[PDB]
RNA sequence: GCCCCGGCGAGGCGCAGGCAGCCGUCGAACCGGGGAUGCCCGAAUGGGACCUCCCGCGGCUUGCCGCACUCCCAGUCGGGAGGGGGAACGCGGGGAAUUGAAACAUCUUAGUACCCGCAGGAAAAGAAAGCAAAAGCGAUGCCGUUAGUAGGGGCGACCGAAAGCGGCACAGGGCAAACUGAACCCCGGGCCGAAAGGUUCGGGGGAUGUGGUGUUGUAGGGCCCGCGGAGGAGCCCUGGGGGCGAAGCCGAAGUCCGCUGGAACGCGGCGCCGGAGAGGGUGAAAGCCCCGUAGGCGUAAGCCCCCGAGCUCCUGCGGUGUCCCUGAGUACCGUCGGUCGGAUAUCCGGCGGGAAGCUGGGAGGCAUCGGCUCCCAACCCUAAAUACGUCCCGAGACCGAUAGCGAACUAGUACCGUGAGGGAAAGCUGAAAAGCACCCCGGGAGGGGGGUGAAAAGAGCCUGAAGCCAGGCGGCGAUAGGAGGGUGCG
RNA sequence: CUUGGAUCACGGGGCAGGGAGUUCACCCGAGCGGCGAGGUUAAGGGGGUCAACCCCGAAGCCGCAGGGAAACCGACAGGUCCGCAGCCCGUAGGGCGAGGGACGGGGUGUGAAAGCGCCCGGAGUCGCUCGGGUGAGACCCGAAGCCGGUCGAUCUAGCCCGG
RNA sequence: GUGAUCGGGUAGGCGGGCGUGCCGAUGGGGCGGAAGCCGGGCCGUGAGGUCCGGUGGACCCGUCGGUAUUGCGGAUCCUGCC
């Protein structure tokens, strides 16, 4: 996407009122070296069914799996990453995919494969 | 260069800003009228100023002739002819033909040669008009004039 | 604000002669303990360098890398409402490269923080005296000095 | 209004040097020239070659606390010292067999200022 | 909210964080392009409106078409135009007063505010019956100067140009008449052609002149004569190539080791890229985590250029003349009103008079005579350079919620007035709701204990000041006289 | 404010935030700076790393000659004196002496003319800042009123129609 | 060094300094706790500056030069609160 503006307010406004076909890109995450030297790609947009390693936060180290993506808030959910309520019931803790590394890809769709052979 | 401070900045705290009593900086009565009002034609507030500083401002003296009729000549003095002797010689005006030296009347294109100034060298000058003093000083320097 | 040509040019010349002095350059804030000459004249082969790595190495061998590093380190986040309007990261000044003809040295050195590249037929007072403080660290070329021998200004 | 002084560090240095040189040698001409250089700018001296030639004589030494301008003709040879010169004045003085120099060099070539003439 | 073609590639159901559920991998939402449906009023239009709802006439098979007013072409059928809207900019008309002159009447304010009408994406002007002066220029329009000048004015206050010089941008064509005389235009249907274009039938007009020629100045054109016979510059797309052109795509390099901390974007150490150290986000201050950036690719329909493509509509050069033509209530003169710097010398209009017309006619700052110089009115079209910004991109020594637009927010909203019209207030939990499980008292709102959290920051939510109020502590305190203070000793 | 305020003269319940010599165009002066008998560019043009930067562009304005209503005419780059600073001789004083002051000579208008007025022995222009004057709302608030175009007779005045 | 021959001040004129917001440069600080708020210590004729403790939870100051919607007790001032 063309974003050529040295005005913070225009930047932030774009980020807030961006259309939905461009939010997946902003939701990109990095890959592991073991997948980079295999596919030749440094980042990809995130997708449910992918396995994840948390590289930042209180759940630093945890390995998990993606079960929910929310574009309107720019967040994701990872099984294994939850806190308890005062009741005692467990609820997910929402993460940003800048703090997350992909360690196993879900490839049962031709369009992801086309993405890869585009950027390799 | 020298950038000095404005004085409203010091008058902040003066209560009048240099104007006197609290009643002196109101309007047009404070000035005696908007503009050059009261100059002596119909009223006489500033008639004193008029007769001290601006006399000959009220009335009519003379006529003007039209611009289609006015032609203003160009004038050079012998001072200039002497102090510009090398440029006019380097380019144009002077023609060193058949002896002596010759000065021509078309530097700017001129009509009158006036007499202010001494002259050192001796030339032969050709111009429309030349003045008696100029003629005398040229003759003395040892040159001659030949009217066109 | 209007200014006259002749005053402008006299000021430009004074700024040149200032940058040619060692104590003014050291007082302005530049690291000069390794620099070799001050004024630093160098061949015209520097016009065709178009890679920031190569320029990094050349500056290390001359002695200006430490001034580039000072520039990078004294870059700071500004105080005020300018941060709303953008205009944060008050950036520091490094050295000038003065060049007769550009043949790649702009692409080559344009990213290094604080550095500027300029030709001699386009020389101004703000490249040489930022903030009204003369003594910027300047690297000239033979072509530039021989073009100044003509211009004188 | 507050009469500041000259803004040229070199003028100021010269003024101090002159006052101290007068103290050293035991004379007055240098202190006099100092207070004439320290006089307001809308008043500083402007002298012409007509004037120099009128009131000078072959071999004389002249000091102008200001600017010398080219308007007139110099018939004989002179040594003129001044702060500023014009191109035409240099030309005309060099021609005729003269010197156009500075007050620093005058104080070098003559500390006591014997025979010098002030033209303001 | 329904359909189709493309892009993106997995989630989605507006501001708006809910319950329950549906759509999507046969390619969605979203983005670009194109289509469908589209209640009533409204120019509002078949006819009517004290309530944005009612009442009808023909013709064809409940369903449909048609029927306002004023006009053009036709004419018994039909085919077409106008009407209303639009911030500022634009053309044409009508036209004040406050105020200033230290009162005021001529002047000024001012050809202003406001009113009436007419157009567009630009409008208006525009091709010398001109400017000038012994020399010369060559349509209009805009900038800078000329210049507060010439010049107007109770000659007061005040008002106020042009030519020229320097530049932007450049471009010229057509009628009327003379001379010919239907050799001409349009509509509808039919046959060729890919089309641009060409050929037949029936109607409308045109001898009160359709078509051709012709267009200007020390003259030009026609008729007559001779000689010569480069309208060939342009229209179209069955064709063959190119460039520009949507949504979009690719895009380098650390999440390395220790400490603080709820969390590194910090502090120490060791590295890497760079045509990329612009800007923003992410649990604190990040060139190397993500978007991007420097720099490269990609695009439909449509617009253009080279060629090939077939296709049009009248004619030059020179001579010679007792032949002809060249715009009328017009030029001009007097008078009245208005307007202008226009002064005995600006422009517009009314009234009364009024020409010549190529052996001719006009201008040259009072009128007239002569001389010289410049030009040919009373019919038409015309790009470029210019003005604006109800909009877009992009920027900022601008403001930062009593500021900045009146409106950072469900704002020209709520609300006020019969009405024309007037007009507010109101931003911020936290990294994550983890938005307080459970127990005791209370009719209940709620209080007290316990819990979450790095911190109650507890939605009556960042920080949380003063004035004000209650309580606790300290000092004084029911025989006492000054604007509530100063100096000194307790 | 006032000659005059503790006043039986005006303003004055408390706190917090807002709140009054600005901008243009011309003119008079100064504090600095550049060039200098010359000074200075405007619109605009070209180049660039593209609102910063660099080069060209003197059209015009001021100045170098003034007098006079106009026609028109058209001047001292120093002849004398007194003399501050500073220099020379010295021992108090005396000599030259720029800038400064006073005479003399000249141009022109007016006049038969003499004499009088203005003028002539080379310094101005271009910028930044500041003080001020004049005009524009012109440091901030306050009128009664004058003019223009639209709205209203559900109040009240009058008239008609039907009750 | 001199001042027996300086030391009150309305209108008014002149000189130097304190403080507030933004720019171009230079030098620094900050989650081991920035700005702001409360109470106190020291310097300063003074306008005001700086430190200690507490509260608070992300930005801020100095010197040089420039710029400005640049300083309040009052207007029968405006807004909000008491």
């Amino acid at each position: 996407m063309k974003l050529d503006m040295k005005q913070p307010r225009k930047q932030r406004k774009f980020l807030y009122n961006a259309p939905l076909h461009l939010r997946g890109k902003i939701m990109s995450a990095p890959l592991s070296k073991e997948l980079r030297e295999k596919y030749g790609v440094r980042n990809l947009p995130i997708r449910v069914g992918d396995k994840v390693k948390v590289m930042r936060g209180d759940f630093k180290g945890v390995e998990g799996k993606v079960v929910e993506v929310d574009l309107r808030r720019y967040r994701i959910h990872v099984e294994g990453v939850t806190h308890k309520k005062t009741d005692g019931t467990e609820v997910f803790y929402p993460l940003h995919p800048s703090n997350v590394m992909i360690v196993e890809l879900n490839l049962e769709d031709e369009k992801r494969e086309k993405i890869i052979e585009r950027r390799a | 260069m020298i950038r000095r401070r404005k004085k409203v900045r010091k008058l902040r705290g003066s209560h009048t800003h240099g104007w006197g009593c609290k009643k002196k900086h109101r309007g047009g009565g404070s000035k005696g009228g908007r503009g050059m009002a009261g100059t002596g034609k119909r009223k006489d507030q500033k008639w004193t100023w008029t007769i001290k500083y601006a006399p000959d401002r009220l009335g009519k003296r003379g006529f003007h002739r039209p611009k289609a009729v006015q032609y203003i000549p160009k004038v050079i003095n012998l001072n200039d002819i002497d102090e510009n002797f090398e440029l006019f010689k380097d380019a144009g005006i002077i023609y060193e033909e058949d002896g002596k030296l010759v000065f021509d009347a078309t530097a700017l294109g001129v009509d009158k040669i006036l007499g202010t100034g001494k002259l050192t060298r001796a030339l032969v000058v050709k111009a429309y008009y030349v003045t008696p003093k100029a003629e005398e000083k040229i003759k003395a320097a040892g040159g001659e004039v030949l009217l066109a | 604000e209007d200014i006259n040509k002749k005053e402008r040019r006299l000021a430009i010349m004074s700024a040149i002669a200032a940058t040619a002095n060692y104590d003014l350059v050291r007082a302005r804030g530049h690291v000069v303990d390794n620099v070799v000459q001050i004024p630093l004249v160098v061949t015209d082969d520097l016009q065709k360098v178009f890679k920031t790595a190569q320029t990094r190495e050349i500056f290390k061998k001359l002695g200006v890398w430490d001034d580039i590093e000072r520039a990078k380190k004294n870059t700071k986040i500004r105080a005020g409402k300018g941060k709303m309007r953008g205009r944060r990261y008050k950036k520091a000044k490094g050295p000038l490269i003065v060049v007769a003809k550009n043949e790649g040295i702009v692409q080559g050195a344009r990213n290094h923080p604080g550095v500027d590249v300029v030709t001699v037929d386009n020389l101004g007072v703000e490249y040489l005296a930022p903030g009204t403080h003369p003594g910027r660290l300047t690297i000239w070329t033979k072509g530039a000095i021989e073009r100044l021998r003509e211009i004188y200004g | 209004v507050k009469r500041t002084g000259p803004t040229d560090i070199n003028l100021r240095r010269l003024i101090r040097t002159l006052r101290k040189k007068s103290n050293e040698e035991g004379v007055k001409i240098w202190k006099d020239i100092a207070w004439r250089l320290e006089r307001p700018r809308r008043q500083r001296a402007e002298v012409n070659i007509s004037k120099i030639n009128r009131y000078t004589k072959e071999g004389d030494v002249v000091i102008v606390p200001g600017s010398v301008l080219g308007a007139g003709r110099l018939e004989h040879k002179v040594v003129v010292a001044a702060w500023k010169f014009s191109e035409a004045a240099r030309r005309k003085i060099i021609e005729a067999g003269g010197e156009a120099i500075s007050i620093e060099e005058l104080m070098e070539r003559n500390p006591k200022g014997s025979g010098v003439i002030i033209m303001e």
